This record gives structure tokens, C-alpha cells and sequence, in this order.
């Protein structure tokens, strides 16, 4: 009867277990959604800076030239 | 319908008064018993606050094992988070290195315009 | 130009850039563990008794009392019902993200 | 799977933290409007209790 009760006690620990390990999964990777949705919106920013810096180059050198 | 714990379908749910969230009755006073508070929200929580062949050889060893490789590919998911949630953050420390240095280059570019006309 | 302009800014691009556990990980390299191969062959004339008590009665009797039937259909159409519930929440949400997203380049677009 | 009050299926089901019990909320929520309670145990009750 004893068995049955130590096989009960050894698994309650495991879904303690399971809790932990499953909270700090989706708490953690959700930190990983809102870095990449965060970075490639950084990027963003990087594409229009570059285009910008780039039209600055040629408006200025077509006109120091002349 | 669930178990807020184990993720079982509980045969004796119980419901806690400080958050509303049914956890069948071992785990929670399990909990209790480790530390005296609510598992979800951290809020103080006490017990009296609640409201033969095929099954011994076949169906036990399977519960076993999957038991043990479900842990162990659980903990090898934990780990790959952990080993590039780094890889996100570095990238992303990155990219705010070329926006500042963007950020500088791009006005004084554009200020350069405004002396020109001068 | 979608075939020109963003050509001739990558090359820009690239110039300023020529300027500048234990168990489970091991698994991964690509083989399962092997399980008891031996319930389900064993031999009447070959070794071993156990094997035919201590491996195919018990179960099989267990597996004739699991085997059913009593509930049938009905609880695996009650199963189907709570799937449908829960798919059409997700559909829902990829609404209101559709909406917000059109929402937003709208007023950019202003 | 049924509401104690009416006994029909709630469409909106809504657990009481005083007599655990699940209660559609159109239902319960009319029961508090009329008395500050819940109806089984007749123990006080609100609408932010319920969840």
C-alpha cells in the first residue's frame, strides 16, 4: 500500500518540477520574441540612416565640385 | 478542466480565494507545505485557505519512460534559450552601436547641406 | 528601382562594411535509445518463462480490459469539440493583429 | 458543465471564491445585484470575488 503512496510522493515533485522549469521557459523565450522583433526593427532604423547618409554624400560632392 | 500545476486533469480540484486558478489538491498543499504562498501570483496562501500484466509490465514502463526523455528534451530546450538568448542581445547591442553612430552622421551630413547654401 | 537603386546602394553598403542536458545534447547527434525489444517475440520451445507470464498474460488482460469501447465515439467527438474552440481563438487573434497592423501603416501613410 | 442556479449549460462561466461552485456570470451577476451574496452558501460575495 506503502509503495503506491511513495510513488504519489515521487511524482508530486516531479509536476513541482515541471511547473518551474516550464515558467521560466516561456518567460525566458519570450524575452527571445521581444529582442528579435525589437532587433529587425532596429535594423530598420539602419536601412533608412544608410540611404539618408548616402544622399548627403552626392548632393554635397555634385556641389563642392561646382 | 486542467490542473495549474502538473498540467493534469484534476480528480480532486481545489480552488484557491487569492487567485482564481483550480490546481488538483496534492499538488497544491504540496506547495503549501514548501513555501506558505499562491504559485502563480506569490500572494500569501494556506492550506484551510483552499476551497495486472500489461499495466505492471507494458503501460508503467511507458509512463517512465515518457517521463524521463520528455525531461531530458525539456532541459535541453532550456538550455538552447540560455545559450543564444545571448545571441538576441548581442545582435540587438549591435544594432544600437549603429544607430548611434548613424545618428551622428546622418544630421552632420544634413547640417553640411544647410552650410553649404552659406 | 526594385532591381537598381537598392543594387547600387548595397554595393555602398558593403564598401563601408569592407572598411570596417548531458544525455539529451548527446542524443541529438542523432540516435534514440533502444527500448525492450522482448515482449513481443519471445519463443515457446526458447529459454525463458517469465517472459510468457512475466510479459504477454498480464498484459494482454490488461490490455483486453483497457481496449474499449464502453464510451466509445463519445468521448473522442466531446475531444474533437473542445479542438474547435480552441483553434477559432487563434483566428481571432490574427484579426486583431491584422487590424492593428493596417491601423498603423494607415497613418504612416498620411 | 451546468450552472447551479438555472441548471443550464453556461455560455460564460464564472467560479465564486467563497462557495466554489461555477456559475454563468449573467446569472450570478444578477444575483449579487440583488443582494451582495452568493446563493448557495449565503456567504457575502462581490463581483470582483468572482472570477
Amino acid at each position: 500500500p506503502n509503495l503506491l503512496t511513495s510513488l504519489q510522493n515521487e511524482w508530486d515533485a516531479i509536476m513541482l518540477e515541471n511547473f518551474k522549469l516550464r515558467s521560466t521557459l516561456d518567460s525566458l523565450t519570450k524575452k527571445l520574441s521581444t529582442v528579435m522583433y525589437e532587433r529587425d526593427a532596429a535594423k530598420l532604423v539602419a536601412a533608412q540612416l544608410l540611404m539618408e547618409k548616402n544622399e548627403d554624400s552626392k548632393d554635397l560632392p555634385k556641389s563642392s565640385q561646382q | 478542466m486542467l490542473c495549474a500545476i502538473s498540467g493534469k486533469v484534476p480528480r480532486r480540484p481545489v480552488l484557491s480565494p487569492k487567485s482564481r486558478t483550480i490546481f488538483e489538491k496534492s499538488l497544491l498543499e504540496q506547495y503549501v507545505k514548501d513555501t506558505g504562498n499562491d504559485p502563480i501570483t506569490n500572494e500569501p496562501l494556506s492550506i484551510e485557505e483552499i476551497v495486472s500484466i500489461p499495466n505492471l509490465l507494458t503501460s508503467l514502463q511507458n509512463e517512465w519512460d515518457a517521463i524521463m526523455l520528455e525531461n531530458f528534451k525539456l532541459r535541453s530546450t532550456l538550455d538552447s534559450l540560455t545559450k543564444k538568448l545571448s545571441t538576441v542581445m548581442y545582435e540587438r547591442d549591435a544594432a544600437k552601436l549603429v544607430a548611434a553612430q548613424l545618428l551622428m552622421e546622418k544630421n552632420e551630413d544634413s547640417k553640411d547641406l544647410p552650410k553649404s547654401s552659406q | 528601382i526594385p532591381d537598381g537603386y537598392k543594387n547600387e546602394i548595397d554595393q555602398l553598403v558593403k564598401k563601408e562594411f569592407a572598411n570596417i542536458t548531458l544525455f539529451l545534447e548527446e542524443y541529438r547527434r542523432k540516435y534514440p535509445r533502444i527500448d525492450t525489444s522482448r515482449y513481443i517475440p519471445n519463443e515457446s520451445s526458447e529459454v525463458s518463462l517469465l517472459g510468457i507470464v512475466d510479459s504477454y498474460l498480464k498484459h494482454q488482460e490488461i490490455v483486453l480490459d483497457t481496449l474499449l469501447p464502453q464510451t466509445v465515439s463519445n468521448q473522442w467527438r466531446i475531444n474533437n469539440d473542445y479542438i474547435r474552440q480552441t483553434c477559432t481563438i487563434v483566428e481571432e487573434m490574427n484579426i486583431q493583429q491584422r487590424k492593428q497592423i493596417n491601423d498603423l501603416e494607415i497613418y504612416r501613410k498620411r
